[PDB]
């Protein structure tokens, strides 16, 4: 029947998160559970969502000490509403989101990869720039490095990558003016 | 002789001859639904319909002039002035006309042009005693019953809703319905089919748009099709590709909520790209359309027997000389019409209308000399000439030569003689207060 | 025979023949619905509707003259004057025309006039008693109520707003409301509804800008995306493509401030670049667009009736002749509706008008031989020739061939010969002062 | 005769599965049965579905608990009708459905195989875009990378490919409005 | 008949009628200020 599957996308770890369903469950709704499921897709267990609602309209709420220790990632959203006297479940709804790591605490959190390859490729530039060396061998050993012109050309994808990420990717433009 | 044989490899000439008959009742059941169809959505043959309609019936409709005997003595102005008068009386706005209301004779004649056009002819009904009498009615094609057939013992058959006799001569028709009762015979005097002859062998009239009605279709939709391309073409502008390397995990994300606006409104606008641009070429059809569908139309006017600019308002590449052929050709064919629709509903009705009229003594005269009284004439009306100074001389040249006789020249243009002189009566009354001419 | 029997891989021609009522009505409603947008947001249309209007309507209007008799001696002045003079006093602005106050009778038919066209016909109602009386109000298309259907027991159907009779002829009209008290039976006397007929069996008429409804909006999205992906051509100027090595970390920050500005304005301003250059080419419809405008053009014109040069100004590649035979064309069109509407408004109107005039004895004269007064004729006005030359001469040998009477020449323009000679008189009297003709 | 094979595409365990064909079993109405195989394509063992319905419509219907275990991966659809004395069985339908894996449990379940391609390619490209080697010899060992090119290509592909099944892969469009 | 019926794809023909008079009345506010704009800054209307 009816679903609203709509947790917001940007899902942020640690902070108390609702969508308060329209219709998802109104199919089967006198004696079937909301249940909402959470899953983190590479590991964990699924974590569920009940009602705590007005009758009226539904509204799904999770409290921000229990997000805590939440996986950092890619997460699913199921919804499923449940009878044991009919001994079926029924699935409505689909749906992906990710949860930022906890911007509250924590030693370290980098960047997404496209950061740690591009900073990287910087380093690695920077030491075949001098000491410059295709092949480094000595009594057996033989190191043979990556050509420069296929090093270059990784920059450039991953700079894009990140460029799109931030939002400044939009190709630039020089108004001539006068 | 060995030409159409057979459908070797270039054929499709069915296998044995057929009775245009059968196959022309299905097709014209078939087709008088598809011409409603085509006429309401596509293009040009809504052109016919307006060209038939106007170039047939008349601004001043068909009028009626009757002459009571020998015109040269023996034919009086009398009674040809009372029944003239008569007809067109109820034929102006008036409760008498039709069980409608909403409309008058001209609109009737009118009416059943463009029902003949589109659907192959149409009928008409007559009803006395509710009212004077003998209204006109015009009842739709489809109300007639296909289906009805099978031969009765005593009487002969009754397919697509004809009632033929034991000398298998027409006396009644089957309508279906008013729809509630089904089934209506109904005497041939009441229901007057009017139907357009070309094959001999027909108990019924083919939509005249036929031949065109599977070209227009198609072409339709052609023209639909390219207006479209074209926008779209336009509105893709450039399309920025790229070689096989990036555009690795374009977030699904971000993607959902907008498509980004970018502002170029500047004038000068030089941009840089991380890789390749490319411009696109419409292909939308752009020159050739205009060659390309005038062939192809000009099959379809051929087919419905008009000139091409009549029927489409190309109006391009013609010299005076090409105008002019082009009208002759159309001329005659109208006038072809003119005659056949006039054949039948005038004269049925006139002759009809008089004894009731005669009765109700709405027009004042004898009923027992209906003779004297009975011939009428139609008269058509022509269309005007692009050059008037070589017309005129040339008709006061024959008028000179007693080649053409006065009476003629009025007709053409369909005015008529006697108006003519009536009119210069009135001249010269105005000539009393003025002057006349040097 | 068997050509458009159904839709193999070339048609879409139904399945079964269907009232065109049904259809008609449906498609009706929502085409006055969508006419009211293309009209006032497209174009070509809104020149449809200015072109109706003028060439049907009138600098003069539509006047009336009126023949109390046999035009010898038997009909007279007196009354002809009386009658035309308080016509078209009420006319002009005053009280009496309209419930509103900023029309008049010109008004009243101009607008019924493209009320006509835009909306397949329109109706007008008259009150009397609150005012003289008998003035004329339109009404909105709209107001009319599709809804109302089902037959009575004892009475005919009332669908699409229209109460048939035991008769089925037409008795009263169903208009939803003034809105607000909804549902107003009107006797049919009040509410006329003029209606341009084509195919016979309707009961209402469509836009007559059906046909090219669909392809104008698509012509319309057409030259506004053109023209906005020309400018954006001509906007971004060159493109300074890369080979793909280098741009990298084009830093974030710095693009959020601005866009830089380059001066190029110092004539010469030879470039020295680091990689490579490329100028955009517009592939805006260049010089494609004229051909293939037209010819989807010409399609819409022959739907609609008219000659394209007068629909749009294209007006290119013309010679004289072609110029002359498009005017010959719409003339006819343009003749047929204007007998049409007057048939309809002024008949019943003046008919009306008369006796409550009579009654008022706003006009004098006596009630009881209403018929020696009852005959109106209406005029139209005719439209003036290019070459006067051709046309002067050639009436002149008309005259002398007693072939053309002097009262028709002048009814094509649409004066009259009673005009003719008042002004003549005139004339004379000018001439007392100073002097008349050699 | 007649056949109605239209078993949800999207079948997902644990949970209720019905199609109530309309008219495959209308031939050989009287003595022969309904059956509605489902079988596993790689093992498994065909399971059945049988009436368990009102007379004029016969709807089939699958226990949510029965489904418990069933395969996670593709299944195959075919009915047939079978009567013992006419030795004869008749085969009507054919179809493929897939199972999704169990919502509601398990440790764990990853994407479709096109997500796990693609996070390994940003792993490797991590790896190697520092301690560039094309040729790690010491002794008598030797591994030889593949080329950096051609890493690039894979994951092109795979992107698309996850674009796709998302339906986020509609190629871009910016407007420039101004 | 059916020509003109709906917005498929080649439509916008607005859903059902309308009263031409309010919206003849926002349009034409509108519409006073906006040829102010064009007669004053363009060009061919001025020539109108």
């Amino acid at each position: 029947m009816t679903v609203s599957i709509h947790p917001p996308a940007t899902l942020v770890a640690g902070d108390s998160w609702a969508w308060e369903a329209g219709a998802v469950f109104e199919d089967h709704p006198d004696p079937w559970a909301a249940s909402y499921v959470l899953r983190p897709e590479a590991g964990g267990d699924p974590v569920t969502v009940s009602g705590g609602l007005e009758v009226l309209a539904p509204v799904f709420r999770l409290p921000a000490s229990v997000t805590a220790d939440l996986p950092p990632g890619e997460w699913t959203w199921f919804a499923v509403a449940v009878d044991a006297t009919t001994d079926a479940r029924a699935v409505l709804a689909q749906g992906r989101v990710t949860v930022i790591p906890d911007p509250l605490a924590g030693t370290e959190d980098r960047r997404t990869p496209a950061r740690r390859i591009l900073a990287a490729i910087e380093a690695t530039l920077e030491g075949r720039a001098t000491k410059d060396a295709d092949t480094y061998s000595i009594e057996g050993r033989s190191i043979t490095r990556t050509p420069l012109p296929d090093l270059l050309r990784l920059r450039a994808v991953y700079a894009e990558q990140v460029a799109r990420e931030t939002g400044r990717s939009p190709y630039r433009q020089r108004r001539v003016s006068f | 002789y060995r030409a159409a044989k057979s459908d070797r490899i270039a054929g499709g000439f069915g296998v044995f001859p057929t009775t245009p008959r059968d196959e022309l009742r299905r097709e014209i059941r078939g087709l008088v639904g598809h011409s409603r169809h085509a006429a309401q959505n596509f293009d040009y043959a809504r052109a016919y319909e307006m060209l038939t309609r106007r170039h047939v019936i008349g601004f001043n409709g068909i009028r009626l002039q009757m002459d009571v005997r020998d015109p040269g003595g023996k034919k009086d102005v009398a009674a040809g002035a009372q029944i003239e008068s008569a007809w067109a009386r109820w034929g102006k706005m008036k409760n008498s006309p039709t069980p409608c209301g909403r409309l008058s004779w001209w609109g009737v004649e009118c009416q059943v042009a463009t029902g003949i056009a589109r659907e192959g002819g149409s009928f008409v009904r007559i009803h006395q005693g509710t009212n004077f009498g003998f209204q006109v009615e015009p009842i739709p094609f489809d109300l007639l019953d296909l289906d009805l057939t099978g031969p009765t013992p005593g009487g002969g058959f009754v397919e697509s809703g004809v009632e033929f006799d034991a000398t298998d001569r027409v006396v009644a028709y089957h309508m279906w319905s008013a729809a509630a009762r089904r089934r209506l015979r109904i005497p041939a005097a009441q229901m007057l089919y009017v139907l357009v002859p070309e094959e001999i062998g027909q108990a019924l009239g083919v939509p005249r748009s036929a031949t065109a009605l599977r070209l227009m279709n198609l072409s339709e939709k052609f023209q639909e099709s390219a207006l479209t391309a074209a926008n779209y073409g336009a509105s893709n502008m450039v399309f920025f590709e790229r070689a096989a390397d990036n555009g690795v995990v374009t977030g699904p994300e971000d993607d959902a909520q907008i498509p980004i606006d970018q502002i170029e409104a500047g004038t000068l606008t030089e941009l840089p790209p991380g890789v390749k641009a490319v411009s696109h070429n419409p292909a939308y059809p752009d020159a050739a359309v205009g060659p390309f569908l005038r062939q192809m139309g000009t099959s379809q006017a051929a087919g419905l027997g008009v000139s091409y600019e009549t029927l489409t308002a190309d109006l391009s590449g013609a010299n005076f000389s090409s105008l002019r052929a082009g009208k002759g050709e159309e001329r005659e064919e109208w006038r072809m019409l003119q005659r056949a629709v006039f054949e039948g509903l005038h004269d049925r009705v006139f002759s009809r209308w008089l004894p009731l009229a005669m009765l109700s003594g709405e027009v004042r005269l004898p009923l027992a000399k209906l003779d004297k009284f009975d011939a009428a004439t139609w008269r058509p009306r022509g269309w005007p000439s692009v050059n008037p100074k070589d017309d005129a001389t040339a008709h006061e040249k024959d008028l000179k030569n007693g080649v053409r006789t006065r009476t003629e020249i009025c007709a053409e243009r369909g005015r008529d003689f006697a108006d003519v002189v009536a009119e210069a009566a009135a001249e010269r009354q105005m000539m009393r207060d003025a002057g006349l001419d040097p």
